[PDB]
RNA sequence: CCAUAGGUUAAUGAGGCGAACCGGGGGAACUGAAACAUCUAAGUACCCCGAGGAAAAGAAAUCAACCGAGAUUCCCCCAG
RNA sequence: GAUGGGGUUAGCGCAAGCGAAGCUCUUGAUCGAAGCCCCGGUAAACGGCGGCCGUAACUAUAACGGUCCUAAGGUAGCGA
RNA sequence: UGAGCCUUGAUGUGUAGGAUAGGUGGGAGGCUUUGAAGUGUGGACGCCAGUCUGCAUGGAGCCGACCUUGAAAUACCACCCUUUAAUGUUUGAUGUUCUAACGUUGACCCGUAAUCCGGGUUGCGGACAGUGUCUGGUGGGUAGUUUGACUGGGGCGGUCU
RNA sequence: GCUUGACUGCGAGCGUGACGGCGCGAGCAGGUGCGAAAGCAGGUCAUAGUGAUCCGGUGGUUCUGAAUGGAAGGGCCAUC
RNA sequence: AGGGGCGUAGUUCAAUUGGUAGAGCACCGGUUUCCAAAACCGGGUGUUGGGAGUUCGAGUCUCUCCGCCCCUGCCA
């Protein structure tokens, strides 16, 4: 499904709104993309589905360090 | 192309940069190069356009250094005004014969005054007066009851202003060889009753930009 | 995304220069071809490092040059006996093979290139003048008697 | 090419059921407004996931007001 | 987010008041595509095919028109 | 190839006239082998009337200055205004040359007894496509509703203060 | 002819309405105008010329100001 | 509301962009031919919606007084 494997952002529900303020029930989806990470330490392309919004951290914590919370959390790579 | 005497006025001011007025009238004293004593150009730039008729402004200002700027004063008055106006010093007082003689062509006066009574007489004079911008309008101040301040008033050092159609503001100041902390009492002077002459509606910076200049030297801008 | 350059990447710069740079060009270009690492704190300092040891190599190496310039350069004059030239040019040559053997005895190691015989191959016998580059800025100086044998 | 994916064993664990209570993911309309859109109904009904005998919450980046109080939960007031 | 207006106050002022810097509330210059406006095309695209006036040797009628509305006012064929 | 300003050059005919006389002061000056006037095409534009000055030539002349004329002059200056031209400064708009993201429902290899999937190799495409947020337009495609009362029944007509 | 009473604060007592409300009012206070004054003037001979509340806008206002000083906002007055 | 726009002879529509409002067709005349009709001229048709400025002087620029417009836009 929609899920960032790294941050965990899924589809959240809202409302449309309108000049009239009228409210009909809408969903918000993360800005996922899928991406080859390169991991130095395996020497190797790993594909993620991310969000927009973990592209961010994976520069700033390091890809290592990412991929290490995740496989406490635990998947399939 | 550009001769010498040209080459070394722009070589003295680089006006592509703003100054302050402590350098800007240091730079005018410098700048006085002519034969003939010169009169500071005052160069001063509204952000009002004077294309809207409501925005017009005309005004008046009596300066205590003065300009040097003949001011022979032509009066149009009868009665005690005449003799106020004669004992004030005015040059010319008279009323039908003064203006018959302006018919004439005897045009030996720089200002001219006029009472409200004398209105219907300068009225006649307007194909004359009027082009030159001599004509007295109550708006400066040179159609008063009291013709014997105006005849003061002027004498020295009155100036008078009128904005163009490209809202530009040409006046002087005074003369070249005025002290430099005189002159920047005199445009300061100047400044204020320009703040006062302000509308309101007009939605922009009074003034563009300031800038002073000789016969032929160089605009210096004024911060 | 601050990244230390690890070669001359177009107008970057070259070797060893952190320079703030889009995401995108590092992200997915200059790491995985191994044309750069990110700067990050770690890794900067120890490129620092890289820096200041290969500075110390150059420093060692200079230092060590001076060493065995001074051990030969002081007088240190030696001595070689070849067949008398009977008042004139000493017969025979002396060359890189014996000039070689004559330091190795007498203390500091050069090889046979790095000898630097200016004055031809030293021919006649006398007083002569032959210098040394152990190193690309060291200057050597030796004096060499030669003696009858 | 190492490797890795994959593959074969061996150990553990989980599977399902069950009333309500609980937490979370989704989430109406009838109706009321004497119509009807905001609003109300209602985060109710219902669906889904998970847990326990309780659950949840919980040890101040909280309130107070220049005096002070000192986690959370529950009851009566404050107060329609 | 150009510019302008407010709030606050370091400070200056007997105080009236003024007001640095910072923060903050707002005004919205500049940039900005499709669309719309605009220019054409298209009716085996959806559709539309009227009135007025004059004019043939008795009349009549109007081909031959003219005129207005309109975009243009029914051809072949058929027709109580 | 855009739109900006910055500076510079050039541009200013209702007419009278000096006439290719913006706008407004300053201004009696002006002005200058440093090229006086000149003289020769540097002139290009333009009203073809005129204008500025490759540069060479000659060496002090040059010019506020009537009249009408808004009117007194690219004789005098700040420097600006229009017509603008070049020049400096900034976002973008397409096109292209890329690959490295991304795409491949191209080929090949392996997982593998496999027209799935994944990985690898390669080709092609490529900073597009595509997707997310925000946003303009469109949208009976699909919803939720409204669509008054009086009234010799109702509708139609009329009426509502 | 001269003027702004087309006044400000109020108002005994009445009228007419289910009510919201509408209408009439001597007199009082402060300031006016016209008259020499008595006096008259709180619009127009009278009875039609009109629209509640909410919300928002404008001016004024020592009323309020969520720790305190302000302010925002609100209130009151005038008014759209 | 806000930003662009337009109102010239009975018939419409050009312009000028401060100096200077024509053409169109209708009408009456005149030409033209042996004569008619067609054509070709003369000419009679204007306050440039309107009002006030700016101005030496503006139907022109401005302010606008409006009608008629196209785009766009808002919860008494
Ligand atoms: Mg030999
Ligand atoms: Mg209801
Ligand atoms: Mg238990
Ligand atoms: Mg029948
Ligand atoms: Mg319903
Ligand atoms: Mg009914
Ligand atoms: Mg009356």
């Amino acid at each position: 499904s929609r899920v960032c494997q790294v941050t965990g952002k899924r589809p959240v529900t809202g409302n449309n709104r309108s000049h009239a303020l009228n409210a009909t029930k809408r969903r918000f989806l993360p800005n996922l993309h899928s991406h080859r990470f390169w991991v130095e330490s395996e020497k190797r392309f790993v594909t993620l589905r991310v969000s927009a919004k973990g592209m961010r951290v994976i520069d700033k914590k390091g890809i290592d360090t990412v991929l290490a919370e995740l496989r406490a959390r635990g998947e399939k790579y | 192309k550009l001769t010498k005497r040209m080459r070394v006025i722009r070589e003295k001011v680089d006006a592509t940069k703003q100054y302050d007025i402590n350098e800007a009238i240091a730079l005018l004293k410098e700048l006085a190069t002519a034969k003939f004593v010169e009169s500071v150009d005052v160069a001063v730039n509204l952000g009002i356009d004077a294309r809207k008729s409501d925005q017009n402004v005309r005004g008046a200002t009596v300066l205590p250094h003065g300009t040097g700027r003949s001011v022979r004063v032509a009066v149009f008055t009868q009665g005690a005004n005449a003799e106020a106006a004669k004992a004030a010093g005015a040059e010319l007082v008279g009323m039908e014969d003064l203006a018959d003689q302006i018919k004439k062509g005897e045009m030996n006066f720089d200002v001219v005054i006029a009472s409200p009574d004398a209105m219907r007489v300068v009225g006649q004079l307007g194909q004359v007066l009027g082009p030159r911008g001599l004509m007295p309008n109550p708006k400066v101040g040179t159609v008063t009851p009291n013709v014997a301040e105006a005849v003061k008033n002027a004498k020295a050092g009155q100036v008078r202003y009128r904005n163009d159609k490209n809202g530009i503001i040409h006046t002087t100041i005074g003369k070249v060889d005025f002290d430099a902390d005189k002159l920047k009492e005199n445009l300061e002077a100047l400044l204020v009753a320009l703040k006062k002459a302000k509308p309101t509606q007009a939605k922009g910076v009074y003034i563009k930009k300031v800038s002073i200049s000789t016969t032929m030297g160089a605009g210096v801008a004024v911060d | 995304m601050q990244v230390i350059l690890l070669d001359k990447v177009a107008n970057l710069g070259s070797l060893g220069d952190q320079v703030n740079v889009k995401a995108g060009y590092a992200r997915n270009f200059l790491v995985p071809q191994g044309k750069a690492v990110p700067a990050t704190k770690k890794n900067i300092e120890f490129f620092e490092a890289r820096r200041a040891e290969l500075e110390a190599k150059l420093a060692e190496v200079l230092a060590a040059a001076n060493a065995r310039a001074e051990k030969i350069n002081a007088l240190e004059t030696v001595t070689i006996a070849s067949k008398a030239g009977d008042e004139g040019k000493l017969f025979g040559s002396i060359g890189t093979r014996d000039i070689a053997d004559a330091v190795t005895a007498a203390g500091v190691e050069v090889a046979k290139s790095e000898v630097r015989l200016p004055n031809g191959v030293l021919r006649t016998t006398g007083e002569h003048e032959v210098s040394f580059q152990v190193h690309s800025e060291v200057f050597a100086k030796v004096i060499v008697n030669v003696v009858a044998e």
